[PDB]
């Protein structure tokens, strides 16, 4: 369960990436692919070069349901409830990868935003993007 | 690392019992029933509404055999598993796109079956050796994946 | 989520390990020393032998828990609360190794009632390992 | 899987920038915030209540500099990788009775740590090879446990 004192610090990083949803979006997607190449299997439709048109569009899609989560932090399902059902009836993504990305968005703030990532906002950061992964995932069964 | 000689013989002398067709199709059967969204990978097979569909439909039981089949061959190469399933791990990455942690998640329903069907056999030592298999199997098909 | 159907699954197939919890318990626990053998690290005061004393005990104590469970699996939460507690602030037990004893569960289970498990009660009684798993680690952070 | 001489590049080049006593205490450190209970093995070293209190503790600051000098001696075996940790291994299993996932969120939070303090060298393909190398170590590290 994420306290009053993680909500501040999630948006207090979450803000940062402010102006920025397409270019972080698309560079944690780029490390995605290449860190943990088993991810590429459900986009094989896409192209993989380095800020790629479609990498790009996806990437700040991503982003922007994050934002959504972040402005709505108090009720999670709520809030991702129509990406819920799509990813467990149409996208069927296997629970293990939603850790994949949940570590490249930490990458990314890594670095960008250093000093701002400090252990104990890692640690809130960390705890929502669990929290994000556990309701696209609540539908599956 | 390697299968010592007990590993290797519990291994070897439980595979000749095993029904590969019969337990085959039970495996897949119920990795489809048990974990609904990797129905994504066999629409082509026909009808996969529930779990009624699944254990009439022909073609995932055909599927399911052959599948095992391919698995009992790891049995006859106990030094090379690596080796032996690496064209079959591109074929999954390439053609297929499988998401390759598929690979445990089958591996640990094949002993769930293997249990029921051999109950008497499938003693703790018996289990703790096919679950080192069953580890390595899923290794080596998630080798070649890039 | 557990529905109607997946509750009167394992209330049934629950119902014939009735008798057999110290039994049953017991191996599950051998089960998961000898397969996930890494588990060992958190039990280095046990007698490891087959049928230990204190294997027989701790086992009878695993599986009283999950019966409890069973019969309140509407509100699984507050059923094992107290649990919930002391995995989370005294035993510690990385969330991981949960799924190895749900995995070596299901096996005893399929030893013993091979007929009983059929493939849809064997997916009831993975969801509610799952759940119950869930609930033992909701404290941890 | 080796390390092809792009990847050895990666790693031995920004090998030699890290400051490793310093990324090493924050490692450890960032570990016992972002998860709490694994400050069970560590309970010797004193107060550790709080972020305050293990950000301060200067017992933690020292195992975090050792625990990634050694993980750095990887850098000058990346052929022998497993050979080369496995006393090790056997210590933390047999003596420290260390959990051997710690090993891969470790390695996670190795690459975070990384990334903060040279952004400009961890590019995607430096980081994948970053994320092969912690992978192999958390490998080699639990492999002797039995
Ligand atoms: C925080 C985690 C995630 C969020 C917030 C998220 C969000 C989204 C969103 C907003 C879309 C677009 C849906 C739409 O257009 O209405 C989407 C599509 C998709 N997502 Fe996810 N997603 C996440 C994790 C993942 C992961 C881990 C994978 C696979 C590894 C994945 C695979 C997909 C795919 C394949 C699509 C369709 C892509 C396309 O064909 O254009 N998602 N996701
Ligand atoms: C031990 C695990 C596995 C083994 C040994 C195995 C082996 C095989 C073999 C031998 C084939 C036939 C390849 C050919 O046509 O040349 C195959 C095809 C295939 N396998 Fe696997 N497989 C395994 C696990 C899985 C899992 C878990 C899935 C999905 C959940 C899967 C999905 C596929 C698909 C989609 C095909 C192609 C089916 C088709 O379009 O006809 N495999 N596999
Ligand atoms: C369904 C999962 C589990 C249940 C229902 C469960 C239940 C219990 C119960 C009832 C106790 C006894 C507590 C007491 O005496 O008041 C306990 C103790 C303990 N549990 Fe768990 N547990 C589970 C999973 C695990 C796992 C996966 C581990 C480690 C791999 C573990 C490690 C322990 C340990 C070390 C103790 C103390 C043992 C002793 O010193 O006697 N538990 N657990
Ligand atoms: C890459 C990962 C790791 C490496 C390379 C590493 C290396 C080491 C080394 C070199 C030592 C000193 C051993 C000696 O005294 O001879 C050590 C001790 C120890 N490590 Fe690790 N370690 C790693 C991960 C971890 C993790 C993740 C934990 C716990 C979360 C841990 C817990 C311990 C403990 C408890 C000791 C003994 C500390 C003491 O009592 O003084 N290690 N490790």
């Amino acid at each position: 369960v994420l306290s009053m004192e993680d909500k501040s610090n999630v948006k207090a990083i979450w803000g940062k990436a402010s102006g920025h949803l397409e270019e972080y979006g698309a560079e944690a997607l780029e490390r995605m692919f290449c860190a943990y190449p088993q991810t590429k299997i459900y986009f094989p439709h896409f192209d993989m070069s380095h800020n790629s048109a479609q990498i790009r569009a996806h990437g700040k899609k991503v982003f922007s349901a994050l934002h959504e989560a972040v402005n709505h932090i108090d009720d999670l399902p709520g809030a991702l409830c129509r990406l819920s059902e799509l990813h467990a009836h149409s996208l069927r993504v296997d629970p293990v990868n939603f850790k994949f990305l949940a570590h490249c968005v930490l990458v990314v703030f890594a670095i960008h935003h250093p000093s701002a990532l400090s252990p104990e906002i890692h640690a809130s950061l960390d705890k929502f993007l669990c929290a994000v992964s556990a309701v696209l995932t609540s539908k599956y069964r | 690392a390697s299968f010592d000689a007990h590993e290797r013989k519990f291994i070897v002398d439980l595979w000749a019992k095993v029904d590969v067709a019969q337990c085959g199709a039970d495996a897949l059967s119920r990795m489809l029933i048990v974990y609904p969204w990797k129905r994504r990978y066999f629409e082509h097979f026909g009808k996969m509404c529930n779990a009624h569909d699944i254990l009439h439909n022909s073609k995932v039981q055909e599927h399911g055999k052959k599948v095992l089949a391919s698995f009992g061959e790891a049995v006859k190469h106990l030094d090379n598993i690596k080796g032996h399933f690496a064209n079959l791990s591109k074929l999954h990455c390439e053609k297929f796109h499988v998401d390759p942690e598929n690979f445990k998640l089958l591996g640990d329903i094949i002993i769930i079956v293997l249990a029921a069907h051999h109950p008497e056999d499938f003693s703790v030592e018996c289990h703790a050796a096919f679950q080192k298999l069953v580890r390595q199997v899923a290794a080596a098909l998630a080798a070649e994946y890039h």
